[PDB]
């Protein structure tokens, strides 16, 4: 990263430091780096952190210049349509059975998160077009 | 390898006997111990058992579990009974019923109209499942049947008995004759032991009849393998049968003073464990009980107080004392108080019971007896009365659940104890876990022809034997058989008996063990578990000679008709062995059904599952070897469109065939190299334990990596959109 760049995300990580001292908590470094451009899994986010316990987890606390390096080492399709259709073949997915696999497999997600993104994408029938709701989360 | 990160497993917990735990790293070939999340680390090079996948669980059928082991036993029944109030559960044919303690409204009308006319497998498990089944083949197969009902009294025999019958009678007053008899049979056939309070000590065997158009018309009662030990013997904490107590417990009521009866601890019969009472059990109640049932199976009221002159008598026997005289001899006491009421309550001459209890006939003198050897003859004669007595009790319940109308079929359910092992086991143990190998051996030779039948039918291609378990217990120079040698021996002892068991046995079969510690018993490799018997007290348990002379005095009274009425070495052992022979005649001239019971608590508590009393039932009643034998071969069967439904997310699209028999053969020797692993049927795919599991868990890992993908997209999607909220100043 050059300066230009490490400027941009240092006002971003900036935005997420809610107690004043330029610093966000362990548990914030994975929300910068989502929202700087980043798809890490939280298992990958728990890796570059050093696998922390729940305690420094939720009160440890990280300057931009701690913070780099992680973002570093976590940037350092096809796949992603074959994804979705593992749970189709008319190209469609439930919106019920989708909702029901984010919530409960893999790095379970909230009924609340997957009702955000899910908004607005499933028809009357409750049919989720995926190449269309994939373009969209990958925008 | 299955072992992997995210793998479940079961390790040992002294509470719930098993525990699951999550594979927290993945386990490599050299590993000494496992990284586990109940977090902790497991020291083994065994492995854990396997967790089965989540699909698997519940199912109606044990034998549908692709890990096929205690832990998913345990479980499985667990969940299914306390999640889903379920107490019924199938293992292959083999209906467990785990009482619930609790009245259940499963046995209905309305329950009984939908099993009727149904298959074995289409409905959810029920005794009515079982009891259809045996009514269907009774008529398809022209065919007697068998219920097999095996647990231990209490875990719900007498339920699953009385709605097999209000089924048969429903779907075709037996059922409430029958029912009417058991305060009979419990207080003639059931004792306190010290595990049990209430333990059938016999098996009952209730042939229901079924005319020409298998309608009910009646019931016939035979009983088998009666503990005559138990007569005049009782443990530490064990009584005597239950009528004894209940006469005894009556003593002061008008109509039995001339029973002359003591308190319980009165009498050697009845005093010997130390157990006079039953918490909760009001033994003069109980009494009135059995009066009334008796009275309801049309036993008159002169019958019944002959039936307690008998008892009386039995009680009064045991406390004959004899004096040892003159040259290993021995005499009665003059105007012994035990035997003047017995010759009083018998109507039989003093003089000459108490002569014949003291001499024996040799042709033609007449030879003095020695004190021991009175001892012995006065005690076969007390349980060579009560044997009558309770044959005659069951001759007459039978009077009454005869008809007149002409008998075509019948299905008898047999109520059996399953194999019984205390800390110390004596003669009484023996003999009933000798009984259940038997049993296991109908058991077993159906369940290997129910299977060459399913394996001929698919069109596929192990047999466990317990005859040399069989043969060590009963053939010639058996256990069973030594102890009937060293008994006429007349210097034999217990002793000596068991070095004989070691000579004959120890290094010759591998069946047989001896303790390191002790000579002085046993260990025997039963079909269940390995048990350890105390060889002290088998040889006089098993002793058993009835004096003619003796009988011939009782034979002659005229005081009461019941009485006559009654009436190489005889001993328990070859009386049990000819019994159990007897039964295995009666059952394998019908087709069996097997229902196991289990008591899943000791405290009767409502729907409570105790793991490390369950794990102990299921083992008792066969359960968990029969598993075994069943996880050995090709367990796991399902139907090839089962298969393609499931698996289809594993298939790529180039070899989904037309044909989805063909696919999913295609498809599967590619996901399982080794095809020993599994075989294809006509209708159904066979798989060895495990493999289902292994299909579960690559769909698993597939779902979890498609899934993970997607979820971290969308949080990283959601971030953005948030990051774009903050920025804008929301």
């Amino acid at each position: 990263f050059n300066k230009d760049q490490l400027e941009e995300f240092k006002e971003a990580f900036e935005l997420f430091d809610r107690v004043g001292d330029g610093k966000i908590l362990y548990s914030q470094c994975g929300d910068v780096m989502r929202a700087l451009g980043q798809n890490p899994t939280n298992a990958e986010v728990l890796k570059v952190l050093g696998n922390p316990k729940s305690d420094e987890l939720k009160s440890r606390r990280v300057d931009f210049e701690t913070f780099l390096p992680m973002l570093q080492a976590v940037a350092k399709y096809e796949d992603y349509l074959e994804g979705f259709r593992v749970f189709d073949g008319n190209g469609k997915v439930m919106g019920a059975e989708l909702r029901h696999v984010l919530t409960t497999l893999g790095e379970k997600m909230t009924e609340e998160e997957v009702e955000t993104v899910l908004a607005g994408h499933e028809d009357s029938n409750g049919c989720i077009n995926y190449e269309a709701f994939l373009k969209h989360i990958l925008s | 390898e299955l072992y992997t990160k995210y793998a479940r497993v079961w390790i040992p917990d002294p509470e719930e006997v098993w525990k699951s735990a999550e594979l927290l790293k993945d386990y490599k070939p050299g590993d000494k111990v496992l990284q586990l999340r109940l977090d902790l680390e497991y020291c083994l090079k065994e492995l854990p058992p396997l967790r089965n996948p989540d699909i698997l669980v519940g199912e109606n059928d044990l034998t549908a579990l692709s890990y096929l082991h205690e832990p998913a036993v345990l479980h499985n029944l667990k969940v299914r009974f306390i999640d889903s109030k379920l107490i019924y559960t199938y293992c292959g044919i083999v209906l467990v019923a785990i009482n619930p303690y609790e009245q259940l409204p499963i046995y209905g009308e309305d329950i009984i109209n939908a099993y009727s006319g149904q298959n074995m497998g289409d409905m959810d498990p029920h005794i009515f499942a079982v009891a259809e089944e045996a009514y269907k083949q009774m008529a398809r197969d022209e065919r007697n049947q068998s219920i097999i009902v095996s647990g231990e009294s209490g875990a719900g025999k007498t339920v699953s008995a009385k709605y097999a019958m209000r089924y048969f009678a429903t779907v075709s007053n037996v059922e409430e004759k029958v029912l009417a008899s058991n305060p009979i049979m419990e207080s003639i056939g059931n004792a306190k032991t010290t595990r049990n309070d209430n333990s059938s000590r016999f098996g009952k065997y209730i042939e229901i009849g079924f005319d020409k158009r298998y309608r009910i018309i009646g019931a016939n009662m035979r009983t088998y393998l009666l503990e005559k030990s138990r007569v005049v013997f009782q443990a530490e904490e064990e009584r005597n049968y239950h009528i004894f107590y209940q006469l005894c417990a009556s003593a002061a009521l008008p109509e039995f003073k001339t029973l002359r009866l003591g308190n319980a601890n009165y009498f050697h019969y009845t005093k010997q464990g130390g157990s006079p009472v039953i918490d909760g059990i009001d033994d003069a109640k109980e009494m009135v009980n059995t009066r009334q049932a008796c009275t309801l199976l049309g036993i008159s009221d002169s019958y019944q107080m002959g039936i307690f002159r008998i008892l009386a008598g039995i009680l009064h026997l045991g406390n004959v004392e004899f004096a040892s005289r003159d040259s290993d001899s021995c005499a009665i006491p003059p105007k012994h108080d035990p035997l003047t009421i017995f010759c009083d309550l018998m109507g039989v001459d003093y003089e000459e019971m108490a002569h014949w209890l003291c001499h024996r006939k040799l042709a033609t003198y007449i030879k003095p007896i020695s004190k021991l050897h009175a001892i012995n003859a006065r005690d076969a004669l007390a349980k060579h009365i009560y044997a009558n007595l309770f044959n005659w009790i069951v001759d007459h319940v039978n009077k009454a659940l005869h008809s007149t109308v002409k008998q075509h079929s019948f299905i008898g359910v047999l109520d059996i104890y399953g194999f019984e092992t205390f800390e110390i086991n004596s003669f009484e143990q023996f003999c009933i876990n000798y009984a259940n190998e038997k049993l296991q051996q109908q058991f077993n030779m159906h369940v290997f022809k129910l299977e060459q039948e399913e394996y001929m039918k698919e069109q596929i291609p192990d047999f466990y034997d317990n005859q040399p378990c069989i043969n060590l217990i009963e053939a010639k120079m058996g256990v069973l058989d030594l102890l009937d040698e060293e008994c006429k021996m007349p210097k034999g002892s217990d002793d000596t008996w068991a070095q004989k068991l070691y000579n004959t046995h120890l290094n010759k079969c591998a069946l047989f063990e001896k303790p390191r510690l002790s000579n002085k018993a046993f260990i025997i490799k039963h079909f269940a578990d390995k048990v350890e018997y105390q060889c002290e007290g088998f040889l006089e348990k098993n002793k058993d000679t009835v004096y003619e002379e003796q009988i011939k005095v009782l034979k002659s009274s005229k005081k009461f008709k019941l009485l006559p009425e009654l009436f190489h070495k005889k001993t328990v052992g070859h009386q049990f062995r000819n019994s159990l022979h007897l039964l295995m005649e009666t059952l394998n001239a019908t087709t069996p059904h097997y229902v196991r019971c289990i008591k899943p608590n000791d405290f009767k508590f409502p729907f409570t599952f105790d793991e490390k009393r369950a794990v102990q039932q299921l083992r008792a009643c066969g359960v968990l070897e029969t598993i075994r034998i069943s996880a050995a071969g090709f367990p796991s069967r399902w139907t090839y469109q089962e298969f393609f439904s499931r698996y289809r997310v594993l298939m790529k699209q180039k070899d989904v065939l037309s044909d989805r028999k063909q696919t999913c053969k295609n498809v599967l020797e590619k996901l399982i190299l080794d095809k020993d692993k599994y075989q294809f049927g006509k209708t159904k795919i066979f798989f060895r334990a495990g493999q289902v599991a292994y299909l579960e868990k690559i769909r698993a890992d597939k779902l979890r990596a498609a899934c993970i993908r997607i979820q971290k997209t969308i949080r990283g999607w959601l971030m953005r959109k948030k990051y774009m909220r903050m920025r804008r100043g929301d």
